[PDB]
């Protein structure tokens, strides 16, 4: 009550008068609410909400009124926005002039003594806000502080040995360093003092930190603020060295300042509970500074290089030890003594005076002065020159050695496995996705280790459910006291094979178990179990049980301790064994045993038997009591993993003018269209535009010539400069035979000038990025572009991937209205039928071998129409020999008789005038005619092109062949979704599966790596991708690759899509502006969001957008909604919100309506949380129930589970009442204000979505309409505007409505009586 | 398996041949892997390091030292040569001679062939 | 614990060595020894 009623006096939104700025509220807000409660998260969010940043802090910041309350409020509001995913630089943005005084102050208080005017949680706050700083780079506000931190210059900051010893090394730098110097002199006194304070900032940071670390005690008491101080330090450390602009001079620095060495025998990491995240983070820290990528070019190393650095530091030791000290180690070769073991051989046994002295001739460490020892300790001497010189294994070896599943000490370890209770304000040893990456390396390993970790999340939810449910107890044996679906005790397990390794490799190439369960279950469960098939991955769990017999287990208390867990390990099916021995027309066994042969991590093997044989570690895999499966569709991490690290250990030849852009850095704009060398002049626009005016209309900026100029006669070729003149050449489709009915289909949207800016960006080479609001048309831009490419450049293959099958079965649907051959469309899957034809592998064989019959016969006719004898039928074989021998023959002494000449001779002398009989010249002009007959000619050809491509049909008898020779030759268009991309990788590849140009939809859907690996479903061709097009059509506006564990966004950002990350790096887009599914009053609510998104002409003047919704008289409102017996939301179980006050009103609106007459199913109902979704269905089933006058909405289900879709009216339940929730994420919002046609009637507690900044632009219109529902009664053809000639009652609260809706049925009911049983 | 033969000549007259050639060798024969020794000669060095490991894995015998020393192309795969030698000749003064009396190296040799003890004395 | 014959509290069936749990009617006359000595075969 007391930070509101001063948000409420003093800065609070909606509130026309405030009180003057006062610094006093600051400094008691900080000293009392913020400090006094330990930084309490519910206070600081109760701020940031409350607007403290934006209306009261920083508006008012000046230096003048600086203090330590100002600095640490702002970043704790700045944090707090960061750690809730709301945009945390506008106000800054906005008034930037007081921003480099803020940001100077907040290094001095950075580095302030320890324990001093900061303690070290408010320097663990400032930590993290100068990594959110480093981490935003892109805020050109943020960035011009920044430079001065990271550039060159920061060098001065180097031991003066190791400064010179790389301008030594990099003799081009030396002037780049004296101009520094130069430029320093033109300097007044106090500017030259405050950037050399910024370039001594990191360098120092790091000394204050290797202190704070040495004070931390080996067993003793420690103060968890000094533990997290630390670990915020190395998050900072990796953010820094993970990314270039920081990493470039950063690097050299950390590294003279031996921080690693430091860390590593530091009595934090050697406290296995209170260091272990330490020790995690170190982990990570320690990759990046040995991360293999030259520093200056920002090129990757290659091994030569690799093995060349570590070869010349091994060299220059052995120059310093002949001269100085060691003599037989310095003429040894470099093999003999690089070796961790060799080296501590040679230098462990000297001194530690003699070891300074050997790092100080390296520039190392200072000369230690004659006769004097050395304060430092002899394993920080010694380490420091192992560890810098010991041969290192590189990253990808690294990664080879991985298993793919988690084990025991990693699924619980909420480290890199967080719960979903993860708050963000410790952090996690978890990679993070922002903009840019070192290398391809770097980038595919944050991708396979953030897929590793969070997929292991949802195996620990399967492990807990399942294994407690068959409540593991002591019989010292165990018993299960009860059964689970998902798991089984394991009644036998025998490692069968232990395949040798591969040459280098050190685990086996292959390990092979039998595991034997005993289906003494129910039917359902027998027939489950018996489903499991090949790459079906399961899990092996040994317990010990720890309870006695009928113990209860209670699942709210740690998991491994009540069912005594001790082990976890993976698994692939290979096969279930049949009674024959056989690894499986499947055969019906008999009894309730199975046998399943499966996989083993052979990696995982490797390091478990070198635990058992080195440390008598007992065999795990003699251990095992239960099995665990999962659902597939839930189930195909590993597939995904294995996939991603075989892209790796790849070339992976992406197209060089994607590489950059990939990774995050160069030019955004480099693979326009514009800026590609092979940019093609000439485009045939075929049937794009509907007439000559369509296409003046589509080019705003452009002069168009005609090569003709009578207006009759202008398909449209289009040819493009190289300023503002277009030429257009119209010209005619060839003929194609004398059946009028084979002409082709054709396009029918009149496309914007900005659709068709879209559709020009995707036949051109390059990169085209549309972004598409909803219902914008990005499905006919779609089709519109594989369209012109199809026709365009025939040799090409178009691969489409999508997230979703519905935006497949959307884009078949329109591809089947135009011009498109159905023998060259493909559909791959792992599913229902919901277009008029079948696409999939199965559909397109069918329908080739039917369409061969059909044209076997037409020859055959052919034949006939020839006197041509022969009873036999014909093959695509004998196709084929007749084309040439009777048909090419025949044609080729046609064309010598009248083109090489009257009308007449062309029909008296055409060879096929019986064949056409069932159909042919005019008579009227030579060139028509021979034009009549050379379309016949290819009527005729087209028979034996497709007899010919379909031969393979008859080469090949099994459908899977068949379905092969599609997928690698015959198709042109080849649709899958990006899932099925990633788990078909591997197959594709082995095929030789072939593509020229991608196109994707619900691109800002799908994760980054399942973007990317679409990239590579082929092999390079000569050394290059023959990748020529790349075209993404998405919505970054709208909602997010789905992740299951929110922890993993917070903290890793891992939502964020390819799509979203190339518009984030300035990747131009074109942005689609004209919806045409929606009223422009509904595309209010959220056309503010997008550039210029206004409405197509028959959203704007067709009846059916204008007509008002009967009993309405608002198309929309937002209606408020109090309490409800004195209850707002509840949540009868944890985090399953509800809200009985707006379920009920939702209902009865939805009831109202159906008594009124409108068509139920027209009726969607949504939630934004699942709770009120089984709420609101609970109310539909106990108040409709079997009352005929009421139907049953579409759907009630979630907003989030509503995406793409949409109805004439929807009905909305907003829930919260005491926070906002994730309805503050805009996407969600706009996706929320957009899946109504006609109608949306939003229930929400009005005061408390106000409130939030985020909201307001939709809001702000919602709530210029009244607050209480306005109905319509006794009522349509009523239009929007016009005044209803009906009586308009105002419903002020849900029980008025719902007392209204009984009455209103029980004069109903009494009046009417409908039938249906 | 012959069209494999042709086409291991197809890589012998060669960075692909080398593939297949590699491939040959790691299909799964000592002389083979002194063939994949001299595509470690020619061809390309720690994957070739790997290979060596494999064949010295298959076999702890004397041209050892010699594979490795591609990987110094030598100081250091003389090195191995010598710890080699301790495993087990002149093998590791040639891999002295690469980080830079034939005949007493013959009878070395036979020495080094599987009274005649006092012979290997002599 | 142990659940075989090799190895009151228990509260389970163990029979130790050799204590028949099943119906036999076994024909045998039981061998006897006599004090110090000798299985009485006479």
């Amino acid at each position: 009550e007391f930070v509101t009623q001063l948000a409420c006096k003093y800065w609070a939104p909606h509130i026309k008068k405030k009180s003057p700025f006062d610094i006093k509220v600051i400094e008691d807000i900080y000293e009392k609410e913020i400090v006094k409660s330990r930084f309490a998260i519910r206070k600081i969010m109760l701020l940031e909400f409350s607007q403290y940043l934006e209306n009261y802090l920083w508006m008012n910041y000046s230096p003048e009124v600086s203090s330590k309350a100002y600095l640490m409020s702002i970043c704790c509001m700045v944090n707090e926005k960061f750690r809730e995913n709301v945009p945390a630089w506008e106000i800054f943005k906005k008034k930037p002039d007081h921003f480099p005084f803020f940001f100077k102050h907040i290094l001095k208080a950075a580095l302030a003594e320890t324990d001093g005017e900061f303690s070290l949680h408010e320097q663990t706050v400032l930590l993290l806000f100068l990594d959110h700083c480093f981490n935003s780079l892109e805020v050109d506000l943020i960035r011009s502080q920044v430079q001065q931190l990271i550039s060159l210059p920061m060098w001065m900051g180097l031991q003066l040995a190791r400064l010179e010893l790389e301008l030594k090394k990099t003799p081009k730098l030396r002037k780049f360093w004296n101009l520094i110097k130069k430029n320093d002199e033109k300097m007044d006194p106090e500017a030259r003092e405050q950037a050399y304070q910024e370039r001594r900032f990191l360098s120092q940071l790091i000394q204050k930190f290797i202190s704070v670390l040495k004070s931390v005690p080996l067993s003793e008491p420690v103060t968890m603020d000094k533990v997290h101080y630390c670990e915020r330090f190395i998050e900072l450390m990796i953010d820094l060295e993970a990314l270039l602009p920081t990493r470039r001079w950063f690097n050299t620095i950390l590294d003279d300042s031996h921080l690693l060495v430091h860390c590593y025998l530091s009595n934090l990491v050697r406290r296995e509970e209170d260091g272990h995240l330490f020790s995690q983070l170190l982990d990570m820290l320690k990759f990046y500074t040995g991360f293999e990528i030259n520093d200056q070019t920002g090129n990757a190393l290659t091994e030569n290089e690799m093995t060349t650095i570590h070869y010349d530091r091994i060299t220059s030791l052995q120059r310093a030890a002949f001269a100085h000290f060691l003599y037989d180690f310095a003429l040894s070769n470099v093999a003999e003594v690089d070796t961790r073991e060799s080296l501590v051989k040679f230098f462990g046994p000297l001194s530690s005076n003699t070891l300074h002295q050997v790092a100080s001739y390296l520039c190392l460490l200072p000369t230690l002065p004659k006769n004097e020892d050395t304060t430092f300790d002899k394993e920080f001497l010694l380490e420091l020159l192992v560890s810098r010189h010991e041969r290192r294994i590189s990253q990808i070896q690294q990664l080879n050695q991985m298993p793919l599943y988690p084990t025991e000490k990693i699924i619980w370890d909420e480290n890199i496995v967080p719960t979903e209770y993860y708050s963000g304000e410790g952090c996690l040893a978890l990679p993070k996705l922002n903009l840019q990456f070192l290398t391809l390396h770097d980038y595919l390993l944050r991708n396979f280790n953030l897929f590793r970790l969070e997929s292991t999340y949802e195996i620990r939810q399967d492990i807990e459910d399942s294994v407690s449910r068959m409540k593991p107890w002591q019989s010292g044996g165990v018993v299960f006291g009860g059964w689970a679906r998902m798991a089984q005790p394991i009644v036998a397990f025998t490692v069968v094979e232990v395949a040798k390794p591969n040459i280098g490799e050190n685990w086996p190439t292959r390990v092979r178990a039998d595991v034997t369960i005993n289906l003494n279950v129910r039917d359902h469960i027998k027939d489950e179990w018996e489903g499991l098939r090949k790459h079906d991955v399961c899990f092996l769990i040994t317990v010990r049980p720890t309870k006695p017999y009928g113990t209860k287990f209670d699942r709210r208390r740690p998991f491994i301790e009540q069912v005594g867990l001790v082990y976890v390990r993976g698994c692939e099916i290979q096969g279930m064994l049949d009674d024959k021995g056989r690894v499986i027309p499947r055969p019906n066994l008999r009894g309730e045993s199975r046998t399943f042969r499966v996989f083993l991590d052979p990696n995982q093997y490797q390091q478990d038997m070198t635990n058992t044989i080195q440390n008598g570690a007992e065999d795990v895999y003699e251990t095992f009591n239960i099995i665990m499966r999962r659902k597939p569709k839930e189930n195909n991490f590993k597939a995904v993993l294995e996939t991603i690290r075989n892209l790796m250990n790849t070339d992976c030849v992406v197209p060089d003018w994607l590489h950059d852009i990939i990774l995050g850095y160069g030019d955004p704009s480099s693979a326009h269209y514009s800026k590609m060398p092979n940019q093609i002049a000439t485009l045939d626009f075929n049937d794009t535009f509907l007439s000559i005016e369509h296409l003046k209309a589509s080019f705003p900026g452009h002069n168009v010539k005609v090569t003709v100029e009578d207006p009759a006669l202008q398909p449209f070729r289009i040819t493009f400069p190289v300023a503002k003149t277009l030429i257009v050449e119209p010209h005619v489709i060839p003929n194609r035979g004398p059946y009028p009915y084979n002409q082709p289909k054709r396009n029918t949207i009149q496309f914007t000038h900005t659709q068709i800016e879209a559709i020009r960006a995707g036949m051109q080479p390059g990169l085209t990025m549309v972004v598409g609001p909803p219902g914008t048309g990005k499905t006919d831009v779609a089709v519109q572009i594989i369209s012109n490419i199809y026709h365009n450049f025939p040799e090409q293959r178009t691969l489409i991937v999508t997230h979703s099958n519905q935006a497949l079965n959307q884009l078949f649907e329109k591809i089947m209205a135009l011009d498109i051959d159905e023998r060259h469309l493909l559909r791959l899957g792992h599913e229902e039928l919901e277009t008029e034809k079948d696409f999939s592998r199965y559909g397109r064989v069918n329908y080739v071998l039917a369409r061969r019959i059909e044209l076997l016969e037409e020859v055959k006719r052919l034949q006939k129409s020839l006197g041509v004898p022969g009873d036999a039928s014909y093959t695509c074989e004998t196709a084929g020999y007749f084309f040439l021998y009777q048909v090419m023959s025949r044609w080729e002494e046609y064309i010598s008789k009248v083109k090489n000449p009257d009308v007449t001779e062309v029909s008296t002398f055409f060879p096929f005038h019986e064949y056409f009989a069932n159909a042919i010249f005019k008579g009227r002009s030579y060139e028509e005619d021979m034009e009549i007959a050379e379309g016949c000619f290819r009527h005729i050809k087209k028979i034996f092109t497709q007899l010919e491509e379909f031969r393979a049909s008859e080469l090949l008898r099994s459908g899977l062949d068949r379905s092969k020779y599609l997928l690698v030759k015959e198709a042109k268009i080849i649709a899958m979704t990006c899932t099925h991309a990633a788990l078909k990788r591997h197959d594709l590849v082995k095929l030789g599966f072939k593509y020229d140009n991608i196109l994707m939809e619900e691109a800002a859907q799908i994760l980054e790596i399942e973007t990317f690996i679409p990239l590579l479903l082929q092999n390079p061709q000569d050394g290059f991708s023959r990748l020529k097009r790349w075209i993404m059509i998405g919505d970054h506006h709208q909602l997010p690759p789905v992740i299951k564990n929110m922890a993993f966004q917070k903290y890793s950002n891992m939502e964020q899509s390819l799509f979203t990350r190339f518009v984030r790096v300035g990747v131009p887009t074109v942005d689609l502006d004209a919806q045409g599914r929606a009223r422009a009053s509904l595309c209010n609510l959220y056309n503010w969001r997008y550039k210029n998104l206004g409405n197509l002409p028959h959203v704007q003047l067709l009846p059916e957008f204008s007509t008002a919704n009967a009993g309405l008289l608002y198309d929309f409102q937002l209606i408020n909604v109090e309490d409800f017996q004195g209850v707002g939301e509840s949540e009868p179980n944890p985090y399953f919100y509800q809200n009985l006050g707006e379920a009920e009103y939702v209902v009865a609106l939805f009831m109202y309506m159906c008594l009124l007459g409108y068509p139920a199913d027209k009726i969607s109902i949504l939630t934004t949380y699942n709770g009120q979704k089984h709420l609101i269905r609970d109310i539909i089933n106990r108040r409709c129930g079997n009352n005929p006058l009421i139907g049953r909405p579409n759907k009630v289900t979630t907003v989030d589970r509503f995406q793409g879709q949409q109805n004439d009216y929807i009905l909305l339940s907003l829930v919260r009442t005491r926070a906002v929730g994730h309805l503050r994420d805009v996407r969600r919002l706009v996706v929320a204000m957009s899946r109504a046609r006609l109608g949306l009637y939003i229930f929400a507690r009005v005061s408390l979505f106000q409130n939030c900044f985020e909201l307001t632009p939709a809001f702000s219109q919602l709530t210029a309409r009244p607050l209480h529902l306005h109905i319509i009664p006794t009522e349509t053809t009523r239009k929007n505007g016009e005044r209803p000639s009906h009586e308009v009652q105002i419903i002020k609260n849900m029980p008025q409505m719902a007392n209204f809706v009984y009455n209103m049925y029980m004069h109903l009911i009494q009046t009417t009586h409908h039938y249906h049983q | 398996v012959m069209t494999v033969r042709d086409f291991t000549q197809v890589f012998d007259s060669y960075e692909e041949s080398m593939i297949a050639a590699k491939m040959e060798t790691a299909s799964e024969e000592e002389e083979d892997d002194v063939d994949l020794e001299l595509r470690l000669a020619r061809f390309e060095l720690i994957s070739r390091r790997p290979l060596l490991l494999n064949s010295v894995l298959l076999r702890q015998n004397h041209h050892v030292h010699e594979w490795h020393k591609r990987v110094a192309l030598g100081r250091p795969r003389e090195i191995i040569n010598t710890y080699t030698e301790a495993v087990q000749p002149f093998k590791a003064t040639g891999k002295p001679h690469t980080l830079w009396f034939y005949e007493d190296n013959g009878q070395l040799d036979d020495a080094r062939v599987i009274a005649t003890k006092v012979n290997f004395k002599q | 614990i142990p659940r075989l014959l090799e190895d009151p509290e228990i509260h389970v069936a163990q029979y130790p060595l050799d204590m028949g749990r099943k119906k036999k009617m076994s024909n045998a006359l039981a061998i006897q020894v006599d004090s110090e000595g000798k299985i009485k075969y006479d």
